[PDB]
């Protein structure tokens, strides 16, 4: 029993560092990307996502806090049953291990104008069997709100962090999923009502032969996981045409280069 | 030499730098003892005695000194002795000098002296001094010593007009203040980095004289920079033959007759010693050495000595006391004062009732700094670095009014103020070294110069100088102030660093040149003095006398270390060394070699920021950095803060490194001694370790790290983050507002969109929102916009337009700011392109244009960016979006004409005898183009188009067609037109004698002369011109009829439409086109070409059917090429030139071993040096002369002929050379033993591979880049250069093929693939050059209204090309209405700047008329801009001189890139000539010929290429001579035009109105003018009149001589003039005056002027000009060419009734002395 013989002083080790390094190891998944193809029948849409993008958005991401981008897109000109994702934009948000946190407000900009929205996509940290029932939700009260998602086109994209890697997986809502999740206002992991006949899968094909772009917010950055109390549901946006920035950036934690200047 | 060893560097070092002491003994002055205490030693070493004025040495006064030296004396009676017995080697000779003695004798005086010499060397005759002549370098080891050097000189030398300066650490803007100062005053190191750097005409050519101060640095650790920059001289001197004056200045100490070996000084003559006698005040020395080792009891102990020897000063004498940290100053002398009064002797200082006491008491109340305020009343006082200006200013004041009676200070004082004392005490020797990361012993300078502060120079007797050491170094510090330390050299740590410096800047290539390099060391000099001392045996060094093994092995051990780092490639067998872009850097950054590896091994584009900041800290600078366990507390306590994480733990040295930088960044204060020193030494280093690390990354491309390494350089520059408020970088600004506003989160961007009122509201603070509006618009921004340009379906043309959109200061800005230009990909990871730009004060409200290229491909990509970023200013950046969604590309070009495989046509196919003499001797058969083409241009009349490349024996294609015109019509007119004059003297050349001499036609050459031009146009069969000069006479075609009745009309090199002299070329090709369409018999034209993609748009705009156009592409070139491009990816100019000189030599040696090379070179520079290069590279592989195939006797004759030496010495090794600079006789020498095969290699200049005689089996292009001097900026070829170029390696008669090797930067190599290996894409640039052909078409009528303008632009290339790539064009569509629009807003634009230009006019907005000015530009082909200006700046008074400088101010006038350093022959040009000039302003291209026209005129000088520039500047003159006179003589003034017209005879003459006119006669001279006025004549007529015995003995001239006097004189005009006025009564108040005046010429002579000094041939033009001087006014005029006789009319209006008495005026514009007058 030692009040005095055995002294010791508390040093802090601050969560976000040891993910900033590891945040920082992104890019040597990029080179690793798998695509499950356990679907069958192939009778829905099929969408092709283009790599560049696809790795850009792994590199911006997080290990734990989940982050999502908006997908824009096209049929070629004479398959109309081939979706082309032509376009990912990043909106503020944050995100925790099981969800993401957007604002109500859909991207709007001319540039867009002549795409369809084809869903989202976002990273989770596992692989899991089954759509979560945070996404059905997400993806319905979306549809609810916004008559443009079709639920036979928008898709949810998962992007989960295998072993030195990333699996992608595609998903769609039913009519049946669509209902359960636009009234669904339990937020956790088995909430009452939740079926896996709410969602189905549906084919996707990654492709080096095109190249998508991404749109930003045009006066913030899309990431706000270090200051969710400046984010808020209601908020408004616009978007301008540039590439992303990485989780860490310091334009992202502004508040880390202030504070480390009191000593 | 093959048994070479490697060597352990690390085990030759010195370890203790400057401590080292290689003396065994040191021997004492007599009367020194040794004294006991307990625990310490003092020694005492007695004042010396000055020798007593031995030698009679009297004191030089200033008057005996040379009269220009007086005036850096003024104020001084005498020398004092040490200068005087220097003055005669400092001031009457150049040798080198060595000058010891010991710090404060007078060693900066006898500089002073050298530096006069020089300046004497520069004295004009009018006294003043030419200050651009020359550049002194002093060097100085410590900055604050630079800053005192940079004043006291100043002040010893403003009366000579001359600028002595310091150099800023920041030189990529800051390089004109090299340029500006006369006296550079800098460090060692900074001198080493800035000659470390190889530029372009760098001021490193003007250093004449090199001091060297304080030159006993060489036994320190920086010594090794003295000995780079002495090598680095003392090569470069042999180098170039050229002398440079070297003065070192040292203290006494032995090994000073090697010092004098070093320098180059001749014992006999620079070597001077004085002793310590010769301080200027005696020193009574004290060593204390403590024995105590306990840090606790050594401390006080050093205290209480400190206090002992203070009381035996006090009241008696001022004490300096130095201490070695700037806390320690204070913390001392409160340890003093504080025992003071303790034991109550306070009073002993400050005594009461003084008048000392009474002055310190009003700063003693008032009282600045904490410290000062503690200890200042008592009479104690510090001073060090930390502390404001003005308080340094008041210790110094203070304490030199003898006020202050114990200060303590540091080192800083003794350098950088000259403020002595009575007493000194160095307080411990101990410093602390960061780099070291230990403590160390003060080094020896810093000794030297405390020590040195002891004793005042007129008030001490004496002074008294104490050091307290530790014992150990007792005989250390005793050796060193007693003249007994020796000088070593420190070289062999820092050899791999400065070899890689040599290797770098092309100084050493091999180990042979860096065994010669080592030789100039210090290292050497004492390597062969006390070889053991440097690890050789005695018997080692028997055995290798000038140690040429061991320096090879010294040489080969630092290679191979920079090989193993990969600075380097070392060929071990070879000893050669090839240099790398790593090495560059490492070398021109300053970097260690192990760093630069460091960087190279683990530097990715997917870095962030944690492991950028680790990848820093791991550099070697830093490798004696550790973590001290008390320092560790602190440091976690910062780590756990850090905002960039640190991955590895605090026990390693390189998380201490990171967080430290961090800290700095972030400005945190640290408590721990060392970590605040540590920190210094890091961030002092970080500015260019990561500089050197931002030029690594962002020249391989990698955007996302570039972007982050940028950003780090201006975080540590700024010293904060990129998350606080810009506005911070204005200094100015209050620290409180910036921070309110940074408390609100919201963007910076906002503020653009606020004013005043919002600004002051947003933070709520309304008293700032004007200022803070302010700086918020001088925070440097820019607007972008892009005009895309499609070349192809894969290569991209983009403007970019940068508009500044901020309000410039220069408190803030300087007087320039600079950017980044970044093209990035879609996903902004890789830089496609990049580069520099440079916002200059003068250009900050104008909009700038860049113009680049990227690649692109199909499908298209979304979008590339293109970002602006500033190079300083953090969050200062803009980034354009370019997206490609609109994007019109080009159709993919169409496959070539398939090359038939037909039976090769024998000569006989022409079926004429005469017709066949003109080949059957050169070859039996044309090649397969010419029989492919043959048919159709033999028997057909049809437009034909040949495109194919040069080489394919275009030219005889159009003979074919000459020879059918031959056959159609006896008196055919071909007119063939060439863009480049070169290419039309050969052609002129050729066709002479194919249609002239064996065919019996007329062949002409266009001169540019109107009439003589009309003349040869008129008897020609074959017309030979460039383009602007046909397009001169082709504007008159309506009244021209030899212009219409043109049978042919062929135009070669017709792809240059595409660059830019292209639109005339356009122009006149259009116009034929026009012209045959109107007069219904058609003018056949062929078109040749290099092959070009688009062919069928040229051949369709010249009507050639697609039957008739054949557009081949280059695999068809009958002698096949080779072609290899070979990229260099080395950014820097003069170093990657340097890469390619081996390869150039391979590439001989592998593709021409035996048949004949020419390169091609950037510059006249670099012709020699790569002569000379070539020659040595083939001696070093023992096969000297295998480029000589004639024997030298045969050569000699021909060499006698040069008055280039080199040129001599290496075409005896088979090597020539051709630049610009060489006489045109030279050049046809060279010429002439290249193509006889007697020389294998000829080196060309770029500028010349258009007008070459010769070709070769192998041509290689060295480089495509050439310095614009105008622009200060290097310029890549035009590929229709590179074209040229490469057909040069053709050789029909003689090769199987030709090969070709381009080297190139690496970023040129994918360029030149697509535009060589395929054909060229050309467009029109006819749309930004249409004013002056739209004022031509309006003066003869072809355009009478905007309808018309449209309509004449459907003829041309531009308006085809536009349906074809629109975009290029800035169309948006290809519709008709697109098309309609386009031409509508280009027609208005144009005719509305000739509008407002007021050449022509505009009625109802549609109809257009030509004014008068308009038409004078068209007659006389002058810009219609030029002539504007004339109609501004002429008038009725304008004078003679005002024209020269009004005409040198033309459009015309752009011509000159190479001289900059002639402006101040110029600005003396400006005295020798009598124009009263305005604006003394200097150094423009058009400010050359402002008087370098009268350096025509006066016949002042011949000189240089110069010459040439001169020829093009005539060419231009009378046009504008001329274009002045007709305004003149529009606007009835009757005396300016009079004085132009002189003007133009005196330009033809090249003299003067009042100068004599005898001065035009043939082999004349001052003598025979002033003989002449003599005897009384003073005419060309007077000379005419004299009997042929007394004529030939009036001029002292010979036969010869006196027969050019009389061809001139039987060409001299004589006119018989006669005037009849037309009914002189019958003449009506308001009638016509018509005058008539009959001119006959006497003997009807038929040769042009006589007028050798102007260089065109000229014919005789005449002014009858009849007016009234009365008033100025002019009221009839005509111009006129008298052959014989000539009979001329003159109208005029009679006014009202009264006199009239008219003066008529016979005017030349040729000759000077035939004016006339009557009445
Ligand atoms: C350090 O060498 N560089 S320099 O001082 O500018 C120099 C130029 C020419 C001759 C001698 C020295």
């Amino acid at each position: 029993g030692p009040l005095g013989s055995m002294t010791q002083t508390f040093s802090s080790k601050t969560e976000w560092r040891v993910r900033a390094i590891s945040a920082a190891n992104l890019h040597l998944r990029t080179n690793h990307i798998y695509v499950s193809s356990d679907d069958i029948k192939e009778t829905g849409y099929t969408y092709i996502l283009p790599k560049n993008v696809l790795k850009k958005f792994i590199c911006i991401s997080d290990l734990r806090a989940q982050i999502a981008g908006y997908l824009y897109g096209v049929s070629p000109p004479d398959n109309p049953q081939v979706k082309e994702i032509r376009c990912i934009v990043m909106v503020p948000q944050w995100g925790t291990h099981q969800t993401v946190h957007l604002p109500g407000q859909l991207p709007q900009h001319e540039y867009l104008k002549e795409m369809e929205p084809l869903g989202w996509i976002h990273t989770q940290p596992n692989e899991s069997p089954q759509l979560s029932p945070q996404d059905v939700t997400t993806h319905a009260k979306i549809m609810a709100d916004n008559p443009s998602w079709d639920g036979e086109k928008t898709i949810i994209i998962t992007c989960s962090f295998t072993p030195g890697s990333c699996t992608l997986t595609a998903y769609k809502l039913t009519p049946s999923g669509y209902e359960w999740g636009r009234q669904n206002t339990d937020k956790g992991n088995n909430p009452k009502g939740y079926l896996p006949s709410h969602y189905e899968r549906v084919q996707m094909l990654l492709s080096d032969r095109f190249l998508g772009f991404f749109m930003v917010p045009a006066q913030s950055s899309w990431n706000y996981n270090f200051m969710g109390v400046r984010h808020d549901p209601n908020m408004k946006y616009e978007l301008q045409l540039a590439n992303p920035k990485e989780f860490y950036h310091e334009v992202h934690r502004p508040s880390h280069f202030l504070n480390f200047a009191l000593l | 030499l093959a048994p070479r060893q490697v060597l352990d560097l690390e085990d030759l070092v010195f370890t203790q730098g400057s401590h080292f002491m290689a003396n065994k003994r040191c021997q004492l002055p007599d009367g020194s003892f040794r004294r006991q205490r307990k625990g310490y030693e003092e020694v005492h070493v007695p004042a010396l005695k000055p020798k007593p004025f031995g030698s009679e040495e009297q004191l030089l006064p200033v008057e005996k000194l040379p009269k220009y030296a007086q005036a850096g004396f003024e104020g001084f009676k005498t020398l004092n002795r040490i200068q005087s017995k220097l003055y005669r080697a400092a001031l009457e000779t150049d040798e080198n000098l060595l000058l010891c003695a010991p710090t404060g004798a007078g060693k900066t005086n006898v500089a002073l002296m050298c530096m006069l010499r020089e300046i004497g060397k520069h004295i004009n005759m009018d006294g003043t001094i030419n200050v651009d002549d020359f550049k002194i370098i002093y060097i100085a080891p410590m900055r604050s010593l630079v800053q005192e050097m940079v004043g006291s000189f100043g002040k010893r030398l403003a009366t000579y007009g001359i600028t002595v300066a310091e150099l800023t650490g920041d030189h990529q803007l800051c390089k004109e203040e090299i340029s500006a100062t006369q006296i550079i005053v800098c460090t060692p190191e900074k001198w080493d980095i800035i000659t470390r750097k190889g530029g372009e005409r760098t001021y490193t050519q003007l250093v004449r004289l090199i001091i060297l101060d304080e030159i006993h640095l060489l036994h320190d650790d920086r010594g090794p920079v003295l000995e780079a920059l002495v090598a680095r001289a003392i090569r470069n001197i042999e180098m170039t033959q050229e002398d440079v004056r070297l003065i070192g200045l040292s203290a006494t100490l032995p090994n000073y007759e090697d010092v004098a070996t070093f320098l180059r000084v001749d014992p006999a003559k620079g070597l001077f010693y004085f002793d310590n006698s010769f301080r200027p005040v005696p020193l009574e020395q004290t060593y204390v050495g403590i024995t105590e080792k306990k840090a606790i009891k050594r401390f006080q102990i050093m205290n209480e000595i400190v206090y002992e020897k203070i009381m035996e000063h006090a009241g008696k004498n001022q004490v300096l006391v130095f201490v070695h940290s700037r806390k320690e100053t204070g913390k001392t002398a409160r340890a003093i004062r504080d025992m003071c009064l303790e034991k109550d002797t306070l009073g002993l200082f400050l005594r009461e009732g003084s008048a000392s006491t009474e002055v310190l008491r009003t700063e003693a109340e008032q009282c600045k700094n904490l410290e000062l305020k503690d200890l200042l009343p008592y009479g104690f006082a510090i001073h060090h670095a930390g502390m404001t200006r003005v308080d340094r200013t008041l210790v110094e004041d203070l304490f030199a009014d003898k006020h202050i009676q114990v200060l303590v200070s540091t080192a800083t004082l003794a350098w950088g103020v000259n403020l002595p004392a009575h007493t000194v005490i160095i307080k411990g020797t101990q410093v602390y070294s960061p780099e070291k990361g230990r403590w160390t012993e003060l080094g020896a300078l810093d000794i030297l110069q405390m020590l040195g502060r002891a004793g005042r120079p007129q008030y001490d007797t004496k002074g008294e100088g104490i050091l307290i050491t530790s014992h150990g170094e007792l005989q250390y510090y005793l050796s060193l102030l007693n003249q007994q330390l020796p000088i070593e050299s420190q070289m062999v740590s820092k050899l791999p660093d400065m070899l890689n410096a040599e290797i770098v800047l092309g100084n050493v290539q091999n180990a042979k040149d860096a065994v010669n390099w080592l030789g100039y060391a210090y290292l050497y000099i004492r390597m062969l003095r006390s070889p053991t001392l440097y690890g050789i045996s005695h018997d080692d060094l028997k055995g290798d006398p000038l140690l040429d093994q061991r320096r090879l092995d010294l040489v080969h051990t630092a290679a191979l270390m920079l090989d193993k780092n990969n600075l380097v490639k070392y060929d071990k067998k070879t000893g050669n060394f090839q240099v790398t872009e790593l090495g560059r850097i490492a070398s021109h950054y300053y970097i260690t070699n192990d760093t630069v590896q460091t960087y190279n091994q683990l530097l990715k584009p997917t870095l962030s920021e944690i492991e950028l900041f680790r990848v820093f800290s791991l550099s070697s600078e830093f490798k004696n950095i550790t973590v001290r366990e008390e320092e560790k507390l602190e440091l976690q306590k910062l780590l756990e803060r850090v905002p960039i994480p640190v991955k590895e733990s605090i026990e390693e040295p390189s998380a201490k490194i990171n967080v430290l930088l961090q800290a700095f960044i972030s400005q945190l204060k640290l408590e721990g001694f060392a970590l605040m020193a540590d920190m210094v030494y890091v961030t002092q280093s970080a500015g260019r370790l990561m500089r050197a690390i931002f030029e690594i990354v962002l020249n391989r491309g990698w955007a996302q790290l570039t972007d982050k390494t940028l950003n780090l350089c201006k975080m540590i520059d700024k010293r904060m983050w990129q998350s606080m408020c810009p506005l911070r970088q204005f200094r100015k600004l209050p620290e409180e507002v910036v921070k309110k506003i940074e408390k609100k989160n919201f963007p910076f961007e906002r503020l653009y969109d606020l004013n005043h009122n919002e600004i002051g509201e947003l933070i709520r603070m309304p008293k700032m929102g004007k200022t803070i509006h302010k700086y918020v618009h001088l925070f440097p921004k820019l607007e972008l916009s892009v005009h895309l340009q499609p070349i192809t379906r894969s290569t991209l043309k983009v403007e970019l337009t940068i508009t500044p959109d901020f309000q410039w200061d220069e408190k803030v800005h300087g007087s320039s700011e600079a950017f980044w230009i970044l093209v990035e990909d879609v996903d902004s990871e890789v830089i496609l392109h990049h580069e520099y730009f440079l916002l200059k004060a003068k250009y900050a409200q104008d909009e700038h244009l860049i113009t680049f290229f990227v690649p692109v491909f199909e499908p298209l990509p979304p979008q590339y960016f293109i970002r602006v970023v500033s190079d300083r200013w953090l969050s200062c950046e803009t980034q354009l979006p370019v997206s490609f969604r609109h994007l019109i590309l080009p159709e993919k070009y169409p496959p070539p004409t398939e090359l038939l495989d037909l039976q090769p046509l024998p000569v006989s196919a022409l079926r004429n005898s005469a017709f066949e003499s003109l080949y059957q001797d050169k070859f039996p058969f044309f090649n397969p183009i010419q029989t492919q083409v043959f048919n159709t241009v033999y028997n057909s009349d049809d437009n034909v188009f040949v495109g194919a490349p040069t080489g394919s024996g275009k030219t005889i294609c159009a003979e074919f067609a000459i020879l059918r015109m031959l056959l159609q019509s006896s008196e055919g007119r071909c007119v063939y037109i060439t863009p480049m004059e070169a290419l039309a003297e050969q052609v002129y050349m050729d066709w002479y004698e194919k249609f002239q001499d064996r065919l019996n036609k007329k062949v002409v050459l266009l001169t540019g002369e109107t009439s003589t031009d009309l003349k040869l146009l008129g008897k020609g069969n074959i017309i030979i011109s460039t383009p602007e000069k046909w397009d001169i006479l082709s504007r008159r075609w309506k009244q021209r009829k030899n212009v219409q009745n043109i049978n042919l009309f062929v135009v070669d090199e017709v792809h240059l439409i595409g660059g830019e002299n292209g639109p005339v070329l356009e122009v006149i090709c259009s116009r034929m086109r026009y012209i045959s369409s109107q007069i219904e018999r058609p003018i056949r034209i062929v078109a040749l070409s290099s092959s070009l993609s688009n062919a069928k748009d040229v051949a369709h705009w010249l009507g050639c059917s697609a039957t008739s156009t054949f557009n081949f592409h280059p695999n068809v070139r009958p002698v096949p090429l080779e072609l290899h491009i070979q990229g260099f990816n080395i950014s820097h100019t003069q170093t990657r030139l340097l890469s390619m000189a081996k390869p150039v030599y391979h590439a001989i040696t592998k593709h021409s071993p035996k048949k004949p090379v020419i390169v091609f070179v950037p510059s006249r520079k670099q012709t020699r040096l790569t002569a000379i290069d070539i020659l040595t590279t083939c001696a070093a592989d023992i096969q000297r002369q295998r480029f000589l195939h004639c024997t030298e006797k045969d050569l000699i004759p021909y060499l006698e002929k040069l008055s280039d030496s080199t040129l001599k010495e290496t075409l005896l090794n088979g090597v020539g050379y051709l630049h610009e600079g060489l006489s045109p006789m030279e050049r046809r020498l060279v010429e002439q033993l290249f193509s006889s095969g007697a020389i294998q290699v000829v080196v060309a200049s770029r500028s010349l591979c258009w007008g070459m005689n010769v070709a070769a089996h192998l041509v290689i292009i060295m480089d495509t880049q050439y310095y614009n001097g105008k622009i200060h900026a290097y310029v890549d070829y035009p590929i229709y250069d590179v074209l040229q170029m490469v057909g040069h390696a053709n050789r029909p008669l003689q090769d199987d093929e030709g090969r070709c090797v381009i080297m190139c930067q690496g970023s040129k190599k994918d360029f030149f693939k697509k535009f060589l290996y395929e054909p060229l894409p050309v467009e029109s640039h006819l749309d930004h050059c249409m004013h002056d052909h739209f004022n031509a078409e309006i003066v003869t009528k072809t355009i009478e209204n905007k309808q018309d303008a449209v309509d004449y632009l459907t003829w041309t290339f531009l308006y085809r090309r536009m349906t074809q790539n629109p975009n290029y064009y800035n169309l948006q569509g290809i519709s008709h209405r697109h098309l309609s629009d386009h031409l509508s807003e280009l027609v208005e634009q144009t005719l509305s700047d000739l509008e407002q230009s007021k050449c022509i006019s505009i009625e109802d907005e549609m109809d257009v008329a030509p004014l008068n000015l308009g038409m004078i530009a068209a007659y006389y082909y002058i810009n219609y801009t030029t002539i504007e200006l004339f109609s501004m700046s002429l008038n009725a008074k304008t004078k003679v001189r005002g024209l020269i400088e009004i005409i040198s101010n033309a459009a015309e006038y752009e011509n000159i890139p190479i001289r900059h350093h002639e402006d101040n022959l110029l600005r003396q040009l400006a005295q020798k000539v009598p124009h009263k000039l305005n604006n003394p302003k200097f150094n423009d291209p058009h400010v050359k010929t402002n008087l370098l026209l009268q350096a025509h005129l006066s016949r002042m000088q011949l000189s240089a290429e110069l010459q040439s520039d001169t020829e093009e500047i005539l060419s231009k003159a009378i046009r504008l001579i001329q274009a002045c006179v007709d305004v003149l003589s529009s606007n009835g003034w009757l005396s300016p035009a009079l004085a132009a017209m002189e003007l133009a005879q005196m330009v033809t003459q090249a003299m003067w109105s009042k100068d004599s006119y005898l001065k035009q006669l043939p082999h004349f001279t001052s003598e025979h003018i002033k003989r002449c006025t003599d005897k009384g004549v003073e005419s060309v007529f007077d000379i005419m009149e004299m009997e042929d015995e007394e004529r030939n003995a009036l001029l002292q001239l010979t036969d010869s001589q006196i027969a050019d006097v009389a061809r001139f004189c039987n060409r001299y005009p004589n006119i018989e003039l006669s005037y009849e006025v037309v009914d002189k009564d019958s003449i009506r108040s308001g009638g016509p005056v018509v005058v008539l005046v009959q001119l006959e010429r006497e003997e009807e002579v038929t040769g042009p002027v006589i007028a050798p000094l102007f260089p065109q041939k000229r014919e005789e033009g005449w002014w009858v000009v009849i007016g009234d001087a009365k008033s100025n006014s002019l009221i009839s005029i005509k111009r006129l060419t008298l052959q014989q006789k000539a009979k001329v009319k003159l109208d005029f209006v009679a006014p009202a009734t009264g006199a009239h008495n008219y003066t008529l005026y016979f005017m030349s514009d040729a000759y000077m002395g035939c004016d006339q007058e009557y009445k």
